[PDB]
């Protein structure tokens, strides 16, 4: 299987044609995506197979082949880049200044960019190219646009 | 059965398209991992 670092599309042939259900990050031999993309199911990579290693429905994250490796955090001041990988379209970097989700358990960074549901799992990066979280879990505000959290896991 | 296809490198792009606002939202997170607007 292809295990080179980079961003990957999560595809399925169960529905009509081939459908992109999400996106993920390959880093240090571990595939990282959002839980609602795969529902914890096994993935295929050419001839190889990736099996789930860690997952949590509340965090909305899952890792394949090993533990969660991404641990960079948003600094709270700087602009970031959503490396959006939309269905049927080429990967493109969109720069934005994140907002804030104020919760009872603290504040989380949030990106106000609207992309198809099949873009879930696309990495959000800092100026160094480090993945500070994944896109695809948030809320819908008054005007109808999407505001996603910058969802980051924990590195053991 | 799901499968993965490489889509690119993870790199910061200088002079990328700068868009999107920065809203400060009061949200709640339930046990199913779903966010909702607290109002
Ligand atoms: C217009 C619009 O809605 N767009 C986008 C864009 C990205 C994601 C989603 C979405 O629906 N995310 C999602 C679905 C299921 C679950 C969770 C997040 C966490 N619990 C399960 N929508």
């Amino acid at each position: 299987g292809e295990t080179t670092d980079g961003v990957y599309r999560v595809m399925t042939r169960r529905l009509l044609g081939s459908t992109q259900v999400g996106v993920g990050v390959m880093q240090e031999g571990v595939f990282h995506t959002m839980w609602h993309v795969t529902k914890g199911a096994a993935l295929r990579s050419g001839e190889g197979r990736l099996d789930p290693y860690w997952g949590d429905v509340k965090q909305d994250l899952v890792s394949y082949c090993g533990p969660w490796k991404l641990d960079a955090a948003w600094d709270g001041l700087s602009e970031v880049q959503l490396l959006a990988v939309p269905p049927g379209e080429r990967a493109k970097n969109i720069q934005t200044l994140p907002g804030i989700f104020k919760t009872k358990d603290g504040d989380i960074g949030a990106v106000a960019l609207d992309y198809p549901a099949g873009t879930s799992g696309s990495p959000i990066l800092d100026k160094c190219g480090r993945v500070i979280g994944l896109y695809g879990n948030g809320v819908v505000i008054k005007n109808g646009s999407y505001v996603s959290a910058i969802t980051q896991g924990k590195r053991e | 059965d799901m499968y993965i296809e490489r889509a690119g490198d993870i790199t910061w792009e200088k002079d990328a398209e700068v868009t999107g606002n920065s809203p400060r939202l009061d949200v709640a997170l339930d046990e199913s991992g779903d966010f909702s607007l607290v109002e």
